[PDB]
């Protein structure tokens, strides 16, 4: 199946951004979606999320973690531009300002581990 | 007769570069510590597949060649702790000579039999608990998370086995911990992804200061499809003991087996699956709060892997 940016145009996505920012300026749109590699987590029913741009990166884990019905102790991490979000304090916005695309969205992945084994 | 002892034969494989050598938090030259550098890879606990040991579960696997690679690296990580807990990091083992009895101690609880703290068997049987079945491979925290559980039942080492998810590193959780029943010794296990498909050039630099501190224990993970026990690096290239390679079960404890007496394999630390797990020893408070001091510290030019945060 297609991701988002493969189901609306550049053109439309930019359009996305500019209705949702102008309805809710205090908002942060992210595309948060399973890496394509993942394997094991659960794929979410939705994919688009609207969020408060005070929420920082550990309250956006632990809500995704429970969107995906994870336990505590399993594995889980948010990748933004090829990189792990430390769960701590930093306010979405601030992310938003230094990692968002050039569409206006703020792109997020999530994967657990790879398995080990040999032949 | 007088005889050639063939010397440094075993060095015949490893490079010539002058750039230093780190093995668990220790630097030594490939010029004139050879002999070193052999003696501290020797003397760690080496544990790879093995065959004809008791069915696990009564009527599972005589054997976990092919699936138990993961499994052999997490039983060494954590010999590793308790090689240091109970002996030392200072400790080397001598083929032939007598070793003490926390040496068998440890040694024993890796065994292949039901009856041991961290055998094979202890572990795939815990493991289902976790939601993995019996001859499923492992990822990194699925080994580490079982392998706190199974500690839980080790009086004899009392450790507190800590295992940071989300890339965080909460002071006062562990702190709570191993005051908890003052200092229980502290085993510090912290699952990463360190990338998509491979890692982060920004790491990099980050990585390698694991294997150079005190409390440094190395890191589980391996290539893909391959999974390895890193005990450091020289240059750009990470060393590290490889499970893969079946050896009977020992059926007395004769233990030449479970040391491997070559200098280690090696391979591009840009070859490294991102998917890892760090680990970390604090004897005590102090040994802590001087790890916490040393990861505060590498807040220089590489990009952190996972943050200290108080509360």
């Amino acid at each position: 199946e297609k991701t988002f940016k493969q189901r609306r145009s550049f053109e439309q996505r930019v359009e996305d951004v500019r209705l949702i920012r102008e309805q809710h300026p205090t908002k942060i749109p992210v595309i948060i979606e399973r890496y394509k590699g993942e394997k094991q987590l659960p794929v979410l029913d939705k994919t688009k999320f609207l969020v408060p741009d005070h929420v920082n990166m550990s309250e956006l884990i632990k809500i995704i973690r429970r969107r995906l019905q994870l336990n505590a102790n399993q594995a889980f991490f948010l990748l933004v531009n090829g990189h792990s979000m430390v769960s701590v304090s930093t306010p979405i916005s601030e992310v938003y300002e230094s990692e968002r695309d050039e569409d206006g969205f703020l792109y997020m992945v999530y994967a657990s581990q790879e398995t080990f084994g040999t032949a | 007769l007088t005889y050639d002892t063939l010397r440094f034969a075993e060095f015949e494989d490893f490079p010539e570069t002058s750039e230093p050598v780190w093995i668990l938090g220790r630097k030594y030259s490939i010029f004139t510590e050879k002999d070193e550098i052999l003696s501290d890879v020797a003397s760690r606990l080496w544990f790879t597949y093995r065959k004809n040991f008791p069915a696990i579960g009564g009527t599972g696997p005589t054997s976990d060649t092919g699936w138990g690679s993961m499994l052999r690296c997490g039983q060494m990580i954590f010999a590793q702790a308790l090689v240091c807990r109970h002996l030392g990091r200072d400790w080397r083992w001598t083929q032939r000579k007598r070793q003490p009895d926390s040496y068998f101690s440890v040694l024993n609880a890796f065994i292949d039999r039901k009856d041991s703290y961290y055998s094979i068997h202890q572990i795939a049987q815990m493991g289902v608990g976790e939601g993995k079945s019996i001859g499923q491979w492992y990822g990194p925290n699925t080994v580490a998370q079982v392998l706190k559980k199974l500690a839980v039942f080790d009086t004899w080492s009392s450790l507190a086995v800590h295992i940071a998810m989300d890339n965080t590193v909460v002071m006062e959780e562990i702190r709570r911990l191993c005051r908890t029943s003052p200092w229980r010794p502290l085993v510090l296990l912290i699952p990463l992804r360190l990338g998509l498909t491979d890692i982060n050039e920004a790491y990099v630099e980050t990585l390698k200061h694991c294997f150079m501190m005190p409390q440094s224990l190395g890191v589980i993970g391996g290539k893909p499809n391959s999974a390895h026990y890193f005990i450091g690096y020289v240059g750009e290239e990470l060393i590290y003991l490889d499970p893969h390679t079946t050896q009977p079960a020992v059926e007395p404890i004769p233990d030449e087996s479970f040391h491997c007496q070559h200098p280690p394999c090696r391979m591009s630390i840009a070859e490294l699956d991102p998917s890892i797990a760090v680990g970390f020893f604090c004897k005590t408070e102090d040994d802590f709060n001087d790890w916490c001091q040393q990861v505060k510290k590498l807040s220089l030019l590489a990009l952190p892997m996972f943050e200290l945060v108080e509360q």
